[PDB]
Parts: structure tokens; sequence; C-alpha cells
């Protein structure tokens, strides 16, 4: 015994843009050659 | 800066081994004779002309 009769209430925990803290990979052992570059990558965690 | 009877030291960049070039100081030109040698590195980390 009701059509589209409804109320509304404000909800906690909204989405907001914050700032995430990350780290920087450690420099790799770099050696130069004839038109080529060699890198010895030592990652602690999955690094792109 | 110039004064009278003196000299000047200049830095120059070239690609040729045998370089015969004219340098225009103020309004007068001078001929420079140079026999440049190859560098130790084949690949460089900065661009040039």
């Amino acid at each position: 015994e009701l059509g589209d009769r409804k109320g509304k209430i404000h909800i906690p925990f909204p989405l907001a843009n914050v700032t995430c803290r990350v780290p920087k990979a450690r420099n790799p052992t770099v050696t130069y050659g004839k038109n080529q570059v060699i890198m010895l990558l030592y990652p602690d965690h999955p690094t792109l | 800066e110039v004064e009278g009877n003196s000299q000047l030291q200049i830095s120059f960049s070239t690609a040729l081994a045998s370089a015969e070039f004219r340098v225009q100081v103020c309004s007068t030109q001078v001929h420079c004779a140079a026999e440049c040698h190859p560098p130790k590195d084949h690949i460089v980390n900065y661009p040039a002309s």
C-alpha cells in the first residue's frame, strides 16, 4: 500500500582525494658501451 | 675585452680531424690551424650541432 513514497539520510565515510606516500627505487649499476647501455637492476619490491 | 698588444684564450668545438677555420674578432678575421684528435668515448650523453 505504497507507490514511490521514500525518505533520505546522509551517510558517513565519503570519498576524498588525498596524498599517498611512496618510495623511489635504488640506482642501478650503470655501465656504458658502443651505442648501448647496461643496467644491473636490484629490486626490493616489484618495480616497473 | 681588448686593450692593445695582448692575447686571448678561447674554447672551441669541432667534428673534423683537420680543422682550418676563420675566427672573426670584432671586425677583423684570423686564420686558425688545428689538428684535432679522436676522443676516448664513442657514445656521448649530450647533443651537439
